């Protein structure tokens, strides 16, 4: 079954198990296997049943599957690295604007083809996010992902690693929609900007708290309901929103807008993939080769 | 944001494709020797008791009856092992639906001991198989929840309703394997409509899905049929369900006599 592969080196591990380079011996294929009682896990599942539809050149594809009685191996397209191991790498150089603008284009492309096929992706986060050498870049694992309905019933609560986590899943909310993976992909256009992460938390509380002292606490002009919502707490503190430019300080006035968007409070207005492909930032975007 | 105003239309479109390819064999049980129509009602209406008694989605029913459907279009069974594919079936469908699935041990003891652990597990890995994973298919709860934003207003006994009228078509495999699941919706959300406001299929769901009342009419005579003999039916799991006040009490509504159509 998998007499043809062979492996490489180990390139990365999870929750799920663990990924390794290999190398079809007939075509010459670089891959990347990933390996995984109570029978088949609910996140293999997912993974495979929802990638089935999901060809996109913005999203990493699943080339076979080899279900054995032991071992179940899913043989997935290889990419050379992560963003975050590109945005170290990129230390005291930075990136390029025309890279940055190019890596979110493309991000925006592949993540409102998983909304228009009712899929939410659930962990947007720099290490599920994998850079070849021709300047492409791609949305992995899909484990923590689930395809939805119209309108959305309630989900698994506290998604999205911490760093990348909505507000409305913080404070609780019953109902959360495809604006949870456009707060996630905000905070990385800010930290592909900074190099550091935009709210680093270590508690839900010290997360909302981040957040309040950098976009202002939210009330009901700008956030219809939020005093309502189960986890809203009126003895929160009451911290002043802070001029934009401040925030990510190297970023034009396109630029800030765009952000600006991405990260409103109220899921309602924030911007859409689909909506975010038009906006003025990306006027004059390409597609360079990455700079390492 | 939670209608997904940007990618209703999108998502529509495309879960009319898929309808068409996880669409099951309409006359697979002719070419079944060992098993007919009723012993498939007998297995839904326990799926149903199943669902009640662990409290799982409506979805999740749904699912695994598409599961059942598909894997019976290709793979011979006898009567003594049907009820291990809808075990395995229901499995699955709790995996990729639920929240909080049931563990195996659970679905194990629901059959009564019939079946072992390890009978489960292999099946469910061949109903995987069979199927190629292909698990994220369309349900008629799914065309239901965006018919509903077409209310003018809302109201919560024609959503129940029309809901409980699409569970009675999952019993039946003759006729309702003939019908897409859009379209048992669609009769489903006018005759739910129709029975309890007067009103009908609307012209804002005619742009939305090119459906008349002309091309819904077999479905719905066939439907209409239905709803007036469901007391008498063998199987009665879903009536009893739907007389829950978390469904309204719907089960206790008297069909109309005629629709005019
Ligand atoms: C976690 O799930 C996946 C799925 C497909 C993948 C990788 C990871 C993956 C990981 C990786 C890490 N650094 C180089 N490649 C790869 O190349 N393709």
């Amino acid at each position: 079954s998998m007499e043809n592969f062979q492996k490489v080196e180990k390139i990365g591990e999870g929750t799920y198990g663990v990924v390794y380079k290999a190398r079809n011996k007939l075509t010459g294929e670089v891959v990347a296997l990933k390996k995984i009682t109570e029978g088949v896990p609910s996140t293999a599942i997912r993974e495979i049943s929802l990638l089935k539809e999901l060809n996109h050149p913005n999203i990493v594809k699943l080339l076979d599957v080899i279900h054995t009685e032991n071992k179940l191996y899913l043989v997935f397209e290889f990419l050379h690295q992560d963003l975050k191991k590109f945005m170290d790498a990129s230390a005291l150089t930075g990136i390029p604007l025309p890279l940055i603008k190019s890596y979110l284009f493309q991000l925006l492309q592949g993540l409102a083809f998983c909304h228009s096929h009712r899929v939410l992706h659930r962990d947007l986060k720099p290490q599920n996010l994998l850079i070849n050498t021709e300047g492409a870049i791609k949305l992995a694992d899909f484990g923590l992902a689930r395809a939805f309905g119209v309108p959305v019933r309630t989900y698994t609560h506290e998604v999205v690693t911490l760093w990348y986590r909505a507000p409305e899943i913080l404070l609780g909310c019953k109902y959360y929609s495809t604006a949870v993976d456009i707060w996630s992909l905000g905070c990385i256009f800010a930290e592909m900007v900074t190099r550091r992460a935009l709210f680093p938390g270590d508690s839900e509380i010290d997360q909302l708290f981040r957040i309040f002292r950098t976009l202002g606490t939210p009330d009901e002009v700008v956030w219809p309901g939020v005093t309502s919502m189960p986890d809203y707490k009126p003895s929160f503190p009451k911290w002043a929103r802070q001029d934009f430019s401040k925030v990510v300080p190297p970023l034009d006035e396109d630029g800030r807008s765009l952000l600006s968007q991405m990260l409103h409070y109220d899921p309602n207005k924030r911007i859409s993939a689909k909506a975010a492909l038009a906006h003025p930032f990306f006027q004059d975007v390409t597609k360079p080769v990455p700079h390492l | 944001v939670n209608e997904v105003p940007d990618y209703h239309e999108d998502i529509h479109t495309y879960l009319r494709e898929m309808e068409v390819k996880c669409k099951p064999k309409v006359g697979y049980m002719k070419k079944q020797p060992d098993i007919t129509n009723s012993m498939r009602a007998i297995l839904v209406d326990w799926l149903v008791e199943v669902g009640e008694e662990y409290k799982l989605q409506n979805e999740t029913l749904h699912l695994a009856v598409n599961y059942i459907d598909r894997f019976l279009s290709s793979m011979s069974v006898l009567r003594g092992k049907l009820q291990l594919v809808g075990t395995a079936a229901m499995l699955l469908a709790s995996k990729f639906e639920e929240i909080y699935p049931p563990e195996v041990a659970e679905f194990v003891y629901i059959t009564d001991d019939t079946y072992t652990k390890k009978q489960v597990l292999r099946m469910e890995h061949l109903v995987l198989k069979v199927l190629a994973f292909d698990l994220a298919a369309p349900t008629i709860n799914q065309f239901l929840t965006q018919y509903f934003l077409h209310q003018q207003p809302a109201n919560c006994k024609v959503e129940s309703l029309a809901m409980f009228l699409g569970e009675l078509s999952l019993i039946d495999a003759d006729p309702y394997l003939k019908y897409l699941p859009s379209v048992i919706a669609a009769a489903a959300f006018h005759l739910a409509l129709y029975t309890v406001t007067g009103q009908s299929w609307p012209e804002s769901l005619v742009q939305k899905t090119g459906y008349t009342l002309e091309t819904l009419k077999p479905c719905l005579l066939d439907l209409h049929q239905t709803y007036l003999r469901a007391p008498q039916h063998a199987q009665q799991s879903i009536r009893e369900k739907y007389k829950n006040s978390k469904y309204h009490g719907v089960s206790l509504l008297n069909p109309p006599e005629t629709l005019n159509v």
